């Protein structure tokens, strides 16, 4: 992402939104839920927070932390070595290699009985009041007004309170704004290009950065003059 | 005698339906 994400309040939104005479019903209850559905929908790895937690494993599971959504990496704390996907059916069920993990719920399943992990997960930027955080980029925050609007256009739809027309017209601009987004929070900014580059000019090819947190991707890979 | 409640809702019903009529002749 080329621009900063810089954090902004939620009814940010509803300022832009209730400029709208026929979404002048809508509240920071609606917004709410709206907005974390966006969130989900668009799936930008830029609107979380990166945190790393350590946890403790009692027999092939642990306990996870409250705001987790997703995971970067497992990883032992002893040693660094990252876990992988669990694809054994029968982990930690005896009968009468690596480490490996598996996650559903609150609950961790890895293949080590007693160990510490360090987990690298992603999380939701909160508010002072417990409640989401929004970047203040104007892609962003009209593509999140479009897609409120859609809806609240598709509900008034189903009644017959608005036009066909109105409603096609509300989907169009959503869908183009939302590719538009989608293309600002992914495509890389210079820095990241020189990493992508650096991984991807190897004479000698490095296929292990998994091994480590990804930390030596984008290092440049030079060679000895001889 | 009269009086306008069935009156005024059907000519407003009337007025509703070519309304509706009107809009969805128009494409953008």
């Amino acid at each position: 992402m080329v621009n900063n994400i810089n954090w902004v309040k939620l009814p940010v939104i509803l300022d832009r939104l209730l400029r709208h005479p026929l979404l002048t019903d809508l509240n920071l209850e609606t917004a709410i839920q709206y907005t974390l559905d966006f969130i989900s929908a668009m799936g930008l790895p830029n609107v979380y927070v990166d945190k790393i937690e350590t946890i403790d494993i009692k027999e092939y599971r642990g306990e996870l932390p409250c705001d987790l959504i997703s995971i970067n990496q497992v990883r032992l704390h002893k040693n660094g070595i990252a876990l992988r996907a669990m694809t054994d059916n029968f982990n930690a069920y005896p009968t009468h290699g690596e480490p490996s993990f598996k996650t559903q719920g609150r609950v961790i399943f890895t293949s080590i009985k007693h160990e510490k992990v360090d987990i690298s997960y992603k999380a939701i930027m909160l508010d002072d009041e417990g409640l989401p955080l929004i970047p203040d980029n104007p892609i962003f925050l009209k593509t999140l007004e479009l897609y409120i609007k859609k809806e609240w256009f598709t509900i008034l739809f189903d009644m017959g309170k608005i036009s066909p027309a109105v409603l096609n017209n509300t989907q169009q601009e959503y869908a183009f704004k939302a590719g538009q987004c989608n293309n600002e929070f992914v495509i890389p900014s210079v820095s990241e290009m020189e990493a992508i580059t650096n991984m991807w000019n190897q004479l000698i090819p490095r296929v292990t950065e998994f091994r480590r947190g990804f930390k030596n991707l984008g290092d440049k890979e030079y060679i000895r003059v001889h | 005698f009269g009086s306008g409640a069935i009156g005024y809702e059907f000519d407003n019903r009337y007025l509703n339906n070519q309304e509706m009529s009107a809009v969805a002749k128009q494409r953008l």
